[PDB]
């Protein structure tokens, strides 16, 4: 029935001010809040009754309501800003209604190196004929990583589970790689690694059994 | 709100595919349908990612990767498409299609 | 300090039953509405219902009505859901979100717990089982090291991860689950300690699997 619109990605360089727009059929009529939600984190309000900022939020933070269109200004834009932000109203017949949110970006974080961390199958693990070696990459952007195993030198395809990267609070990207082996396996070669290849780069930490 | 380059180029292509292709998209392949939403570049990336078999996508796969500040990767096996329904390929562009016209409508 | 506390996800059947709860704290619980607002993952926010402050007026979406019943009781300052003929569909994280007013046409929210994950599905739950990352000095910086937990082959998320009951909270890295081709879960949560307080502190994590009910304090020691 009544659906709110926003376009679902903006970004602005640092500190140069940052414009998001909800839509809907007389969308003044009513009042608007602003909310922002980070990867993994429960939404925060920022606005509330078009423009009424709570305790708490920078005065950087701003919106208007006029006729069609809400419009939530963030000038001074930020780093830490960068999150997904949605419009919410309420509307008579429908309720609680909420836009589709959008993604803000500032522009142009720097290049930023993987942080490498590769354990070895538990001595429980391998007590439990079971053995999982784990490759865990932190502090990287932009969020684009191969990882890649080898055995002895060697690429191990089968048996590697392996995530898409992920935004850290602190706005570059985790991912984590694991690789299944029979107690075997890893009891029977010289050692095993895991390389992550970051733009061009690559770290590979090896490990091996006693 | 004037159109970002990069984007008006990936409206272009999509316009292109959904118009110009003859016979159906991918021949029956099947994917995940998306909504006007926040993850959405990648959503549709993540989405087209999958079928293999088709070359009249890997322009536009390649061009939605720009919009996508992670890394997606096919086969990525989730209970993710929970709100989702699987719909045709050529449908599914036309959608991403309007839905990207529609940012521009004043 | 405002909060709001839910509980109660979990594996369901389709078609299966489900209770929340939430628990206020911090402020007049009987002078507010509250709403529950779920969210898919990826997925943006749906509102599902609301409650009057004294009960006089229920509320519910479209998409839920007839199935899902809100519920408050003022005196334990707790809001319920009770949800029935579960939808696969209705697998989200399950927010608790207080209002601005009293009545509906004030109902929208400003404080929002920090939501519970219910989900929807035909597979089966299953319990993990922790493994201890033991301590390397290798890949961290002087003076420091690295000791850890893995969370392995469990469904369905979310998995809580602490150390030393709380009370260590910093070098802590949770990080992010991994979908298997098993179609399980797994996570690794790492934390970086002085290298010399080795053999002397104890170290332990707190796993927490509240769908399956389970917990397990794993000890990491030294190799």
């Amino acid at each position: 029935s009544y659906e709110l619109t926003q376009p679902p990605s903006v970004s602005v360089a640092p500190g140069q001010t940052a414009r998001i727009s909800c839509s809907g059929d007389n969308i003044g009529g009513t009042f608007v809040s602003w909310y922002q939600q980070k990867p993994g984190q429960a939404p925060v309000l920022v606005i509330y009754d078009d423009n009424d900022r709570p305790s708490g939020i920078p005065e950087r933070f701003s919106g208007s309501n006029s006729g069609n269109t809400a419009t939530l200004t963030i000038s001074g834009t930020q780093a830490e800003d960068e999150a997904d932000y949605y419009c919410g109203t309420w509307d008579m017949v429908t309720n609680n209604v909420f836009g589709g949110g959008t993604k803000l970006t500032v522009l142009g974080q720097p290049k930023a190196a993987p942080s490498v961390t590769l354990f070895p199958p538990s001595s429980e693990e391998l007590q439990a004929n079971k053995a999982t070696l784990v490759c865990l990459i932190s502090d990287f952007y932009p969020g684009a990583v191969t990882v890649a195993w080898k055995a002895d030198s060697s690429p191990v395809k089968a048996g590697v589970e392996t995530t898409t990267p992920s935004k850290q609070s602190n706005n570059k990207y985790a991912a984590s790689s694991y690789l299944s082996l029979t107690p075997e396996q890893w009891k029977s070669h010289r050692s095993y690694s895991c390389q992550v290849t970051h733009e061009g780069s690559t770290v590979e930490k090896t490990v091996a059994p006693t | 709100v004037p159109p970002s380059t990069a984007l008006r180029e990936l409206i272009e292509e999509l316009v292109n595919i959904t118009q110009n292709q003859k016979a159906p998209l991918c021949n029956g392949s099947m994917v995940w349908s998306i909504n006007l939403t926040a993850g959405m570049y990648c959503a549709a990336l993540e989405s087209l990612i999958n079928v293999s078999g088709c070359s009249a996508i890997e322009k536009t796969q390649r061009m939605l990767s720009g919009f996508c500040p992670h890394k997606v990767s096919a086969g990525q096996f989730s209970s993710l498409h929970v709100r989702d329904t699987k719909i045709e390929v050529a449908q599914f562009v036309k959608d991403l299609l309007l839905h990207l016209k529609k940012l521009f409508r004043e | 300090q405002v909060q709001l506390v839910e509980s109660g996800g979990g594996l369901v059947q389709p078609g299966g039953s489900l209770r929340l709860s939430c628990a206020a704290s911090g402020f007049t619980f009987n002078s507010y509405w509250i709403n529950w607002v779920r969210q898919a993952p990826g997925k943006g926010l749906e509102w599902v219902s609301g409650i009057a402050y004294d009960s006089s007026n229920t509320l519910y979406a479209d998409s839920v009505k007839g199935r899902f019943t809100i519920s408050r009781d003022n005196s334990k300052n707790t809001l319920y859901l009770q949800m029935n003929s579960l939808r696969a569909e209705d697998t989200a994280v399950y927010y608790c979100a207080r209002g601005l007013g009293a009545f509906h046409w004030d109902m929208q929210p400003d404080y929002w717990g920090q939501g519970t994950l219910v989900t929807v599905s035909s597979a089966s739950t299953k319990g993990p089982s922790v493994f201890p990352l033991a301590p390397s000095s290798k890949s961290t910086s002087g003076g420091t090291a690295a000791l850890g937990c893995l969370v392995k082959d469990y469904f369905p998320e979310p998995v809580t991860v602490s150390w030393n009951s709380g009370a260590l909270t910093s070098g802590v890295h949770t990080f992010p689950a991994v979908l298997q081709s098993s179609g399980l879960y797994s996570l690794s949560s790492v934390v970086t300690v002085p290298s010399s307080s080795l053999g002397t502190q104890t170290y332990i994590c707190n796993v927490n699997h509240k769908p399956s009910n389970t917990k397990v304090d794993k000890k990491v020691e030294p190799k």
